[PDB]
């Protein structure tokens, strides 16, 4: 029945949601980490 | 002379290696997200 086949659909995206979430906290993560990188390595060309 | 430009070849290839590798996996992440915000199939519902 539609009602059935439509709930699945907002628990998929219940789910979905958070996956995307998490990826964002992903890119997040990954983009602090750059950050410091290079901004670490400016120090080092200083230093050196 | 020859063990100095060894250092610098391996080094230069593990971390050039490591980092594009490390790139290459943030894309495809990056790609599959856009492929799961693509692909969402909350819409079956419409069959109910």
């Amino acid at each position: 029945d539609p009602e059935k086949v439509l709930e699945q659909a907002v628990i998929d995206m219940q789910e979905d949601l958070v996956q995307l979430r998490q990826a964002v906290a992903r890119t997040i993560a990954e983009e602090k980490r750059t950050e410091q990188r290079l901004n670490q390595d400016t120090q080092e060309a200083k230093k050196w | 002379r020859n063990l100095a430009a060894l250092e610098a070849k391996i080094s230069e290839a593990k971390t050039k290696k490591n980092m594009l590798q490390a790139r290459a996996k943030a894309a495809k992440a990056n790609a599959e997200l856009q492929q799961t915000l693509g692909g969402l199939g909350t819409s079956s519902a419409t069959s109910a």
